[PDB]
């Protein structure tokens, strides 16, 4: 006689391979699957027309809403009623359901493509005790650049063009994190300020390279409603111009590399 | 069609060859001139698959095997049913996975994104290549290389590890094994954290960037933050492949004892034998 | 190039933050310091540590363990300290090697290896209880706890539950650098070659899947990094830019996405299933399964190939052979 | 560190296994070199006068040769084992009947073990046969032989460092190590499966599920077993200069058929053979030898696979004398 034998060539291992897969798609498909479409759902249609009832399979695939306690009061439940509001600066190139849209005016400016910026609160984000998380260092003045690293207050900042754009006035600092975001910097003859995230940013000892925007181009940078301070939308906005640049900036990045 | 938010980034360009004509999506899929040489290669690859495995005994997915030459044929064309659809398969394969990273390269630049994840994948790619391509050629027969079965292949890569006796004493395969691992230790370190900061339950409220590095100071004394641990992941994640290449590159062309012998080196200094 | 996703180029210094939790806020011991090359790579900041009694608790019990297998290394090598230097991944605790079942063996034929496991397996205990209590103290979910919950399920299946379950303890795994990888080969031997076992490819392609997933995941957050991507607990309750591109990157790729919060239960979960799945093999081997392959063949799932050399009769079965 | 290509291969399964062997050229070039010293046949002699039963005093294996015949035998004799030491390490001067020393009946009881090997050991040395170069390779002491626990070097002609000596207890783990192929594999597969029948090698079941009655707590055996197993084959595949795919596909190391090579038959007759070999040939020789060339517990040197093959799959690359010297067998 045999351990794990069942009656007619059947045995305990053979069971479990079944129920083992049947816990795998069970997970995968009527768990993970709808976790994922927290967000973005329901899709949207050249017009989804049907305003009385609910298309079915709209239904089945949404989870059942979950709500977040934010930490400094408010609650966010999702999936919600979230469409984009604002009017977008964009054409379709042909009838086909899969065309892409081309840009109808100046795309950065516009926030279109690359360009495009969530639609965040306008919310400072706060580090855990309710001050302003990210902060020039002018404001942050127990936070200090480490000894070793570059300055680069004082440093021009070099545009794609060669063109000396700016100079750097200030070091946005993420104090939740202890981690350096953006530079301020006054963009030559505009009298503003404007920010640049450290991403876009090649940080040498003499200067700062910037690839992403033409030196002219500094001139639209979103601005700030305040001086000292930045909101979770203005973040997006400011980060997605200098992205913008990278395919718009000239029209030669749009088109094939080769 | 569309997510919610997705008609927006949906503008033409980015590509990097083909500009406007292959530049279109067909339902969620971005096509691209890449996009059209992958369906290309794959169904090309997926025909030779299925007209080789009819000329072979089953129909199991489990035992059907497509095996490379034997090794007498060396770096020749091989006769296509002992080992010429394998040849034809991997050249299918390699175009549709370069294809495929490719493919990525443009969608990233779309989004006006880093390229970071093409990189990353020409890893397991590279690793692909190690097996079938560069091993091959040193040692001067593609019948080294591995056949395409769902279980065959294991037979491979059993027979292969024993054939240096005891494969585990690989020092590039020890490398691998501990990137194996402590990658997906820190899969679940990082996953875990981030939920149990967005997920505290009981109505209690969402958490921290703060609390994210307290908890690990206070279990580990040390806590890399949060960029920190994607760039980490992709570093462990990357080196399984990238330090086991060596250990496979190794096996036979630069070492043909059994791999617990190579430990000599230190085993058989003279100062303590 | 973005470099800020090869290492930060300005580092930031400023005062040492630190979350109350609701005890233990006096047990966090030393005082910080921070490294420069680290911070390159890293966060620059190295301490405090909270040191509770769990946590000390583990050390205790841990260096027992510890302790127990270095002295019986150091007996293999009768104690000479030069000879110990030179064999160390040689030298190992071995469980019994004579059958005395589910009998406590001997000291001198694994009752120390015995003991060694008892003391490790507490400190996991210990631990187990550290990673926990720490993430309630903080106001914390407990999803690291149970992925490691399964990561200690699995260490007591190869060490002590197989061998209950069969019902000898010389099937434990050994301590040693060199001898515990031997026992992958003795296991597998005896079981009938693990690639046959379904559990161990479960195992492995969810293994190679924590490879895929973080490499991808790791990836996507660095290709976002400049609309904060990295800053992913806001990016859960207030969709930005970063997490958009991210999931249309995929979207477009694969044809299907995540958001950013899924990502993360799609490898935490993945992660768990290497453990569960791999525990799951182990018990039913020796418990219910003999030769993995043999099982394999029995369900008609085993793929066979013609001789090239001629087939070899066994020759203990031809007519007259010796024993 | 590392050995630079190119790398002579074999395969030795269907293609896409990766079966089949890996050597070093130099290295097989090294060996080919040393296994060439074997000594060309002595020329032929007619046979001629009467059996030298009827001549000499003390022949009892040789008798049916006649005189040319058998000094021939005994020049090869002196060639293959005692070359530097000459006709004098067996026999008195003055008397080549004289048994009074100690080589004279071993090599009596030698001729016996290698005409045994060459009639009713065919299944393992086939036509190519043994002689006693094969083993001795020029001196009294063969290189390598084996004690009852393991001894450093493997090759008895090496002088010993300090923990190389088996009195050394530091060294034991090293001079196990080197038997197994540098494995920590903590088995000494000689005493458990060469020096005697005592000890079944097969360790895997041969049906899928657990079979009730050997399957739970002392009916079953313990998993040593299974690495004593792994030891001996690490052992076995180091002796001959080979790897594991030589004999078998790991696809499944328990069965035969396709699943294994003709080698591995004949591997399984040379255990058998090393067996009959060391229980009744070269074990019972503690009583003959001085206590010189005993080991600590009062055995002779035994012999393992390493013996005759010396790192080579076939001893000394397939080289025979058998059709040369008839009288080592096999004898009608
Ligand atoms: C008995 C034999 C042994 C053996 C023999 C062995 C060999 C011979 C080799 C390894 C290798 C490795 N072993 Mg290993 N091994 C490992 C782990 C590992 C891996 C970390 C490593 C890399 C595997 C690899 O190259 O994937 C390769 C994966 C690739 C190439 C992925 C390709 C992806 C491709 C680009 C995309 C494919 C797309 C699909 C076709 C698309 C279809 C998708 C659908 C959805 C549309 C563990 C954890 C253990 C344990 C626990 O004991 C172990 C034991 C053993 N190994 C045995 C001792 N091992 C490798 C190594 O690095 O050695 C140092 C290796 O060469
Ligand atoms: C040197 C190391 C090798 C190795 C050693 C190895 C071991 C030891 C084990 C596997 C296993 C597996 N290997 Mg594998 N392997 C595989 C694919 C596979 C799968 C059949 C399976 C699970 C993989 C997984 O979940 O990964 C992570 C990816 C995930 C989770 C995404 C989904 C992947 C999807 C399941 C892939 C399915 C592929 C298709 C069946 C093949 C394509 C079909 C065509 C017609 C479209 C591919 C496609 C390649 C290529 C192209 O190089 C490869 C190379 C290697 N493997 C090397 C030869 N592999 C396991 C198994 O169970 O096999 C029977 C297993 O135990
Ligand atoms: C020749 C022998 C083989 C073998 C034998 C083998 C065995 C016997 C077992 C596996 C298992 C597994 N094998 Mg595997 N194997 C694997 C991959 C894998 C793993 C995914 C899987 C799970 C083990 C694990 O992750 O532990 C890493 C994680 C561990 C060990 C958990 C540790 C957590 C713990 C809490 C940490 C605590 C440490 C403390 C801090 C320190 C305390 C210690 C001090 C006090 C002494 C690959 C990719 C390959 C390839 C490519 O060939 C392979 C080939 C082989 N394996 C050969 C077929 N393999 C396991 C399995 O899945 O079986 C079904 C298993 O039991
Ligand atoms: C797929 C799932 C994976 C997985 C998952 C998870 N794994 C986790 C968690 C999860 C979720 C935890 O939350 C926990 C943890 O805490 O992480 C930060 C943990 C663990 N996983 C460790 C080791 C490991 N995981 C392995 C494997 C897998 N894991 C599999 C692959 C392997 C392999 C591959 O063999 C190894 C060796 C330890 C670091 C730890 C236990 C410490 C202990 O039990 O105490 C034991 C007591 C001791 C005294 C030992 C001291 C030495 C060690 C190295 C600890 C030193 C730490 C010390 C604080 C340093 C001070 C210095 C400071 C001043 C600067
Ligand atoms: C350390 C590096 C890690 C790593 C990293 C990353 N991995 C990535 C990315 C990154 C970054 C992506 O960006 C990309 C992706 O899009 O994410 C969803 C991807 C992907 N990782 C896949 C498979 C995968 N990753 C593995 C391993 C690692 N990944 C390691 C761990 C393993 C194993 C075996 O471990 C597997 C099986 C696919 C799902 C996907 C490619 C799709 C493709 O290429 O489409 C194009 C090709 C096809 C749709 C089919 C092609 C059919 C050919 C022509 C005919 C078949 C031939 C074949 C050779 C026969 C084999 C038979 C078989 C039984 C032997
Ligand atoms: C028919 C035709 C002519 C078409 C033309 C167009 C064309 C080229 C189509 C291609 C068709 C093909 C070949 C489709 C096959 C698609 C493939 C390869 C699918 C493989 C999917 C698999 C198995 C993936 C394994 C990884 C896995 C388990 C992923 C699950 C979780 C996901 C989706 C992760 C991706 C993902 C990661 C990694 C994030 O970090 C992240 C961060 C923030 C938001 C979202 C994400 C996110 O979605
Ligand atoms: C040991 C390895 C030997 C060496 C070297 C030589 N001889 Fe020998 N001899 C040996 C044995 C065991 C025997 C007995 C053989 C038997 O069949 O039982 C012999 C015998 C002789 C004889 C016969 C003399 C007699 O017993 O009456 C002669 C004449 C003789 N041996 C000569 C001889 C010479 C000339 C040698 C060097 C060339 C020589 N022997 C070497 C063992 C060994
Ligand atoms: C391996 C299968 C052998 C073959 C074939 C022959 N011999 Fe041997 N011999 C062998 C061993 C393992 C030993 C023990 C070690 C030892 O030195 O005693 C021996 C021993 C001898 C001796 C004694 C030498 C001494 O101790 O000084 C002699 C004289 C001898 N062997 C002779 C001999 C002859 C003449 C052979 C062919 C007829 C022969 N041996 C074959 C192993 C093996
Ligand atoms: C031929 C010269 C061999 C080489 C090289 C290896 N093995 Fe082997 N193995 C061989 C034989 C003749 C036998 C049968 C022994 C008997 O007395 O019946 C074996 C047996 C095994 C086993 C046990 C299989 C069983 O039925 O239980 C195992 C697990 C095994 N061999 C494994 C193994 C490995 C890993 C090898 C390379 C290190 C290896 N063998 C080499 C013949 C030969
Ligand atoms: C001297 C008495 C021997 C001992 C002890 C062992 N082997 Fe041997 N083996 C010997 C000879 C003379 C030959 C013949 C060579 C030929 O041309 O046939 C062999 C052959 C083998 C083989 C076959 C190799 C092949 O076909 O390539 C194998 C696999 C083999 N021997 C293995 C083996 C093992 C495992 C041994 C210890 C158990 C062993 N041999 C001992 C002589 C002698
Ligand atoms: C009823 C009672 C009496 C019996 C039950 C007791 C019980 C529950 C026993 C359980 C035993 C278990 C689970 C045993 C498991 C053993 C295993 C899996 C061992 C695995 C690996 C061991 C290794 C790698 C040992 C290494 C040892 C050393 C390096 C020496 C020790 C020193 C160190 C510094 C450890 C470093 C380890 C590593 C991080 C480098
Ligand atoms: C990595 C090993 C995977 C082996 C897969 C074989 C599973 C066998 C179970 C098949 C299901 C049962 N049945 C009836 C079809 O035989
Ligand atoms: C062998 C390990 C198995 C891992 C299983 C993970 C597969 C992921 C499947 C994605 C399915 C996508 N979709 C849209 C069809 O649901
Ligand atoms: C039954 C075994 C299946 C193994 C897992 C296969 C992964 C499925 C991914 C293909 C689905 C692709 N799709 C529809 C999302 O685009
Ligand atoms: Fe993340």
């Amino acid at each position: 006689m045999y351990h794990g034998a069942l009656a007619q060539h059947l045995d305990i291992a053979q069971l479990v391979w079944y129920a083992q897969w049947l816990v795998i798609w069970t997970v995968v498909l009527l768990y993970l699957r709808r976790e994922d479409r927290r967000e973005g759902y329901p899709l949207v249609e050249p017009l989804g027309l049907v305003k009385l009832a609910p298309e079915d399979g709209q239904v089945y695939e949404l989870p059942y809403p979950k709500t977040f306690v934010l930490p400094h009061g408010g609650t966010v439940t999702v999936p919600r009623r979230r469409p984009e509001t604002r009017e977008l600066k964009l054409a379709q190139t042909d009838g086909f359901e899969g065309a892409p849209l081309q840009p109808t005016g100046n795309p950065l400016v516009d926030a279109v493509g690359p360009a495009s910026y969530a639609e965040r609160a306008e919310v400072v984000d706060a580090t855990v005790d309710g001050k302003a998380k990210i902060v020039p260092l002018r404001v942050a003045t127990d936070f200090s650049i480490a000894e070793g690293d570059v300055d680069p207050r004082g440093l021009p900042v070099v545009a794609a063009d060669g063109v000396e754009a700016g100079t750097v006035t200030d070091l946005w600092v993420d104090r939740s994190e202890h981690y350096f975001r953006y530079l301020e910097l006054s963009v030559a003859g505009s009298a503003r300020t404007a920010l640049i995230p450290l991403g876009f940013c090649d940080v040498k000892k003499d200067k700062i390279v910037v690839t992403s925007i033409l030196s002219e181009q500094f001139a639209n940078v979103p601005r700030l409603q305040s001086r000292d301070q930045i909101t979770l939308r203005e973040e997006d906005k400011v980060s997605a111009y200098y992205a913008g640049g990278l395919l718009y900036a000239t029209p030669e990045r749009a088109e094939s590399l080769l | 069609a569309l997510l919610s938010f997705e008609r927006k980034y949906r503008v033409r360009g980015g590509t990097l060859i083909g500009g406007d004509l292959f530049d279109f999506w067909v339902g969620p899929y971005f096509v691209g001139f890449f996009g059209v040489s992958a369906i290309f290669f794959i169904f090309l690859g997926v025909s030779l698959i299925g007209y080789a495995a009819s000329q072979g005994p089953t129909w199991d997915p489990f035992a059907i095997s497509i095996n490379p030459p034997d090794l007498k044929y060396g770096l020749g064309a091989a006769p296509l049913l002992e080992g010429g659809f394998w040849q034809a398969i991997t050249v299918c394969a390699l175009g549709a996975f370069i294809s495929w990273m490719l493919r990525e390269v443009e969608i990233s630049r779309k989004l006006g994104i880093g390229w970071h994840v093409p990189l990353a994948f020409c890893v397991p790619i590279f690793m692909f290549c190690v097996l079938q391509v560069f091993r091959p050629l040193l040692l001067g027969s593609w019948g080294h290389a591995f056949p395409y079965g769902i279980l065959s292949h294991l037979d491979w890569v059993n027979n292969f590890g024993y054939q240096y006796l005891n494969w585990h004493y690989n020092p590039g395969h020890m490398s691998s094994v501990s990137f194996l691992f402590v990658n997906a230790m820190a899969l679940g370190l990082h996953g875990g954290l981030i939920l149990s900061v967005a997920n505290p339950g009981d109505g209690d409220k969402v958490k921290t960037a703060e609390h994210e590095n307290q908890y690990f100071r206070d279990v580990v004394g040390y806590s890399i933050g949060a960029l920190s641990i994607h760039r980490l992941g992709l570093f462990l994640a990357s080196n399984i492949f990238l330090t086991g290449a060596f250990g496979t590159i190794a096996s036979g062309p630069f070492w043909t004892r059994g791999w617990p012998e190579w430990w000599g080196w230190w085993l058989d200094i003279p100062f303590w034998s | 190039a973005d470099y800020q996703t090869i290492y930060t180029q300005i580092q930031a210094r400023g005062p040492h933050i630190t979350v109350s939790g609701e005890w233990g806020d006096n047990d966090r011991v030393g005082k910080p310091f921070y490294s420069y090359w680290l911070g390159k790579i890293g966060d620059a900041q190295i301490g405090p540590i909270y040191l509770g009694a769990s946590g000390i608790a583990a050390f205790a019990f841990g260096s027992t363990a510890i302790l127990i297998i270095l002295f019986n290394m150091a007996a293999e090598v009768h104690f000479d300290p030069l000879q110990f230097f030179r064999q160390f991944f040689w030298l190992g605790l071995y469980p019994p090697k004579a059958q005395y079942g589910m009998g406590i063996p001997p000291l001198h034929d694994g009752g120390w290896w015995l003991m060694a496991g008892l003391f490790m397996t507490l400190s996991l205990g210990s631990w187990w209880i550290r990673v926990y209590s720490r993430a309630r103290a903080l106001g914390l979910g407990t999803h690291i706890a149970w992925n490691f919950a399964a990561a200690i399920f699995f260490v007591l299946c190869i060490g002590c539950i197989h061998p209950t379950l069969v019902g000898s303890w010389s099937e434990g795994v050994p301590f040693g650098i060199w001898p515990h990888i031997d026992w992958l080969t003795a296991f597998s031997i005896r079981y009938g070659n693990f690639y046959y076992c379904p559990w161990h490819g479960f195992s492995i392609g969810f293994a190679y899947g924590c490879g895929l997933l973080f490499a991808a995941h790791g990836a996507t957050i660095l290709a976002v990094a400049r609309f904060g991507g990295d800053r992913e607990i806001e990016q859960i309750t207030d969709r930005g830019t970063a997490v958009e591109r991210a999931a249309l990157f995929w979207r477009w790729t694969i044809g299907f996405n995540a958001t950013i919060e899924s990502v993360h239960r799609w490898g935490w979960f993945f992660s768990l299933m290497v453990m569960v799945s791999a525990s799951v093999g182990i018990l039913l081997t020796g418990t219910f399964v003999d030769n993995w392959y043999l099982w394999c063949v029995k369900h008609g799932a085993a793929p066979d190939y013609p001789a090239y050399l001629p087939a070899t009769p066994d020759p203990a079965s031809l007519p007259g052979a010796p024993k | 560190c590392f050995e630079p290509p190119p790398a002579t291969t074999t395969q030795t399964g269907f293609r896409g296994l990766s079966m089949g062997e890996v050597l070093h050229p130099a290295t097989v070039k090294a060996k080919k070199e040393r296994d060439a010293q074997y000594p060309p046949a002595l020329a032929a002699v007619k046979a001629e006068g009467p059996p030298v039963s009827q001549v000499y005093k003390n022949v009892k294996v040789l008798g049916n040769l006649t005189e040319a015949e058998f000094l021939r035998t005994m020049t090869a004799i002196t060639e293959w084992v005692s070359p530097q030491e000459g006709c004098t390490y067996c026999h008195d001067e003055n008397n080549l009947a004289s048994e009074a020393k100690y080589p004279y009946v071993v090599a009596r009881r030698m001729l016996e073990m290698t005409r045994a090997i060459n009639t009713n050991w065919t299944q393992h040395v086939a036509q190519t046969g043994v002689t006693c170069y094969t083993c001795h390779r020029g001196t009294p002491l063969p290189p390598y032989v084996r004690y009852l626990e393991p001894t450093l070097p493997l090759n008895n002609r090496e002088t010993p460092t300090h923990v190389e000596r088996v009195e050394t207890r530091s060294g034991y783990v090293v001079r196990l190590a080197k038997y197994t192929a540098y494995s920590a594999l903590n088995y000494d597969p000689f005493t458990m499966f060469l020096a005697n029948d005592k000890r079944q090698v097969r360790v895997v079941p041969q049906t899928a599920l657990p079979l009730v009655g050997v399957s739970r707590g002392k009916e079953r055996r313990p998993l040593s077993d299974a690495y004593a197993t792994f030891a001996l084959m690490m052992s076995i595949s180091d002796s001959l200069g080979t790897n594991c795919t030589f004999c078998h596909n790991a696809q499944t190391f328990e069965s035969w058929g396709k699943k294994s090579t003709p080698q591995r038959a004949i591997a399984w007759w040379g255990i058998r053979m090393v067996r009959d070999l060391n229980m009744n040939y070269l074990a019972p020789l503690n009583a003959s030898l001085p206590a010189s060339r005993l080991g600590r517990q009062g055995e002779a040197p035994q012999a393992d696979c390493r013996t005759c093959h010396q790192g080579v799959t076939k001893p000394l690359f397939g080289a025979s004398r058998l059709k040369d010297y008839p009288e080592l067998g096999p004898i009608k």
